[PDB]
């Protein structure tokens, strides 16, 4: 409704086909036929690729294609090239322009790497300074898509979360970091805190203790 | 060349005002709608506003109404975006977004983009970092591999250079890029990977240098 | 309206029996052109009308040079034709979100091939039918424009279409400035001894003037007489006698001077 | 007295070049040798046509 | 013609001893404007010069 539902990342082999959903509502998608698709290179402006789900503008190659039924659009790019590796955005206009959640297409050029996670408790010198910062570190992973899930002994915590968008490290994999800022009274109240990552469906969990 | 050149960006404080603009060339600007679509760095897209040639029909978003005012001048082929009551969530790269002539694409879609300008609504000043030693856990699983570091927190602006043991410790060093929290400050992390049998003899010091604030804090990382 | 008709197959909305308001279409600045042929463009309010045909389609933008009556062109001899004695207004204005859209706009079609010319106000229903690509770093006259045709017919019938003016009580036996459905003129009005047929409106003389009308909201019939006039003539002796005068009115008696 | 124009397709329509050609006829005042694709019809005498 | 005459040195080519066919030149659409003075463009196929 407010933000159109997209997958956060879609991984695909080069030369193959991927299908990226744009899930909206009946007042957003099923009302009219005016749904767009926008390719945005990092460090540059977006670029139009699809109008009116069926057809393409001038200069757009025929690899871009769309399909819509009901309240879900579906961008289909056949024959993945390395120049398609960017951010993807769908937008609809019935009365207002509502964009999508964002989709990072990752053109696979090297085999899959699992993220190594090292979780650190906040220091005792920070706990004397009436502060606490949990340090969850992500490195050596490809394709570049992780989602950080904090946990308090069984339960997800979403407030006070600062996480870095994955940027390149030296050996063509990516690096990341996630911070959980808390009070020292919430640190010493529960039993254990966990930082769960999700990388292409794979979950690596690390757990520290206040002791 | 169909071309859109933004103007009016900068770094402002919360509670103040700013006025942006965009000049058009290469196309008849009086016959097609231009928009503002904002994008925070590393985040999604967000439309702002639209102005008509008669100056009557304007539509704003829900986080836009009552504060932002777009206008245009069809004679000079430029425009304006008057913005008051600025908040730090409005910090985004602002694009003047219109359509060119060659496309069948109408004005409510988005073909002809601008290069963008950055508007920063922040009250953070030149702050030195607080270096907090991330204490390792080698005392229980000694014999294998321990991870130690120091936490750099609450500084502004970029950059902070971190070296280990006056640059002598190089293997295992991987200093991470920073985060951008709600206060407008930054926080990085540097963790070196050490053998767990070397923490009882070797002292590990991270050298945190912040050159725009002249802050050099040498903090030791000792096991608990 | 949401969607219009093509220049191939156009739309005819017959309009009768309502009160018009042309001025709100006139003063509103949302129009590229406004060309009223046969009728002065701001005098649209005062003349009251029989029938109104609202004719809407879309066209290549440079072909508004060819939309004029009598002007030849590939829309004129093949697609849409006006007579030489056309009266009325054609209004065209730009369409860059209105009729311009993607998908092409291939819902709207133009026929480029036909083996003859046309009859005016006709709708005809290689392969002759095409649809433009609307691309303006070529012609901005290669853009589609909202064109509309307000054809009129002058008064020979029960008039039923006019503007927002307010009528007034009538009078008799005094030379006034009348107005009936747009017919102006002066003179005096009286009751009619002449019986009247229940389908006409107008008594016309040999001398091509109006002597008999009926009130368009009252079935009484009035006779029109032009209010009296005459030649002015002066009787005098010579100026080398005096300066007293004598005034003579020709062909009308003294009760009205 | 002689100057040149720059003709890119980037410029507006008023600045584009336009190929223009003028067909100046001289009407018949002498034997005509230029006219359309029609076919003659055989003449007749002593009947109004 | 692939290369045209400038307006400074404009080309006058002459035409005679041929059958015209203007109708195919008219009836085709490649021309922004087609105006004739003292003569109507549909009628040229009738006259003979
Ligand atoms: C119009 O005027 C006539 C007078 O003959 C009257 O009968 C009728 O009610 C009027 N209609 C209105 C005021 O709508
Ligand atoms: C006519 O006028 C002149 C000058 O006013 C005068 O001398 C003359 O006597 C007049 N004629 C008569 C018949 O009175
Ligand atoms: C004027 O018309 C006739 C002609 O002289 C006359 O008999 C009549 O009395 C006059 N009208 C009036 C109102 O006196």
């Amino acid at each position: 409704q407010s933000v159109l539902t997209q997958p956060r990342s879609v991984s695909g082999s080069p030369g193959q086909s991927v299908t990226i959903s744009c899930t909206g509502t009946s007042s957003d998608v099923g009302a009219y036929n005016y749904v767009s698709w926008y390719q945005q290179h990092p460090g540059k402006a977006p670029k139009l690729m699809i109008y009116d789900v069926s057809a393409r503008p001038s200069g757009v190659p025929d690899r871009f294609s769309g399909s819509k039924s009901g309240n879900t659009a579906s961008l289909t790019i056949s024959g993945l090239q390395a120049e398609d590796e960017a951010d993807y955005y769908c937008c609809s206009y019935a009365g207002s322009w509502v964009f999508g959640g964002g989709t990072k297409l990752t053109v696979l050029s090297q085999p899959k790497a699992a993220p190594s996670v090292t979780l650190f408790p906040p220091s005792s010198e920070e706990l004397q300074a009436n502060k606490a910062t949990l340090v969850c570190l992500i490195s050596d992973f490809y394709p570049g898509a992780v989602t950080v899930a904090w946990k308090a002994d069984s339960s997800p915590v979403k407030a006070g979360v600062e996480t870095t968008t994955p940027s390149k490290q030296s050996n063509n994999k990516y690096a990341a970091s996630s911070y959980l800022s808390l009070t020292p009274e919430q640190w010493k109240s529960h039993r254990s805190y966990s930082c769960q990552v999700t990388h292409e469906g794979s979950t690596v969990e690390k757990t520290v203790a206040p002791t | 060349q169909v071309q859109l050149v933004e103007s009016g960006g900068g770094v402002v404080q919360p509670g103040r005002s700013l006025r942006l603009s965009c000049a058009a060339s290469g196309f008849t600007f009086s016959n097609y709608a231009i928009h503002w679509v904002r994008q925070a760095p590393g985040k999604g897209l967000e439309w702002v506003a639209v102005v008509s040639y008669d100056g009557s029909n304007k539509y704003y978003a829900e986080s836009v109404k009552g504060r932002f005012t777009i206008s245009r001048d069809n004679s000079k082929n430029t425009l304006s975006l008057q913005m008051i009551s600025l908040r730090p969530e409005d910090t985004a790269v602002y694009y003047c977004a219109s359509v060119a002539d060659t496309a069948m694409v109408p004005e409510w879609y988005f073909d002809l983009w601008g290069r963008g300008t950055l508007v920063t609504v922040s009250s953070a000043s030149t702050k030195g970092p607080s270096v907090f030693p991330l204490a390792p856990s080698s005392k229980s699983t000694s014999g294998g591999t321990a991870a130690l570091g120091c936490l750099v927190k609450d500084y502004f602006p970029e950059p902070v250079t971190v070296s280990w043991n006056s640059g002598a410790l190089t293997s295992g060093v991987h200093t991470f890029p920073a985060v951008l929290q709600s206060s407008g400050l930054y926080s990085l992390s540097s963790v070196v990977t050490v053998p767990s049998s070397s923490l009882g003899t070797q002292t590990y010091i991270c050298n945190v240098n912040h050159k725009p604030s002249n802050t050099k804090v040498d903090k030791r990382v000792e096991p608990k | 309206a949401t969607r219009f008709a093509s220049v191939y197959a156009w739309n005819r909305k017959r309009i009768s029996n309502c009160v018009a308001d042309y001025s709100v279409l006139y003063n509103s600045a949302s129009f590229s052109t406004f060309k009223c042929y046969g009728v002065s463009p701001t005098k649209l309010n005062d003349l009251c009308f029989t029938n109104v045909y609202a004719d809407s389609f879309v066209i290549r933008g440079d072909e508004v040079r060819q939309i004029a009556p009598g002007q030849t062109g590939k829309i004129a001899d093949y697609n849409y034709k006006l007579p030489d004695d056309f009266t009325g207004c054609v209004i065209a204005w730009n369409s860059n979100n209105l009729d311009s859209k993607v998908g092409g706009n291939y819902n709207y079609l133009y026929r480029l091939f036909r083996k003859s010319n046309l009859k005016p106000f006709e709708r005809d229903i290689y392969f002759p039918l095409q649809s433009y690509g609307f691309q303006p770093t070529n012609g901005v006259g290669y853009q589609p424009y909202r064109v509309v045709v307000l054809s009129f017919e002058l008064l020979h019938a029960p008039a039923t279409v006019c503007g927002p003016k307010k009528s007034t009580n009538l009078v008799k036996n005094k030379c006034v400035n009348f107005n009936f459905n747009g017919l102006t003129g002066t003179g005096v009005l009286t009751e009619s001894n002449k019986k009247f047929l229940p389908f006409q409106q107008f008594g016309r003389d040999i001398a091509d003037t109006t002597d008999a009308v009926r009130d368009p909201q009252t079935l009484e019939i009035l006779d029109i007489t032009p209010c009296s006039f005459g030649g002015v003539s002066v009787i005098t002796p010579g100026t080398n006698t005096s300066n007293q005068v004598a005034v003579l009115y020709q062909g009308v008696n003294c009760t009205e001077v």
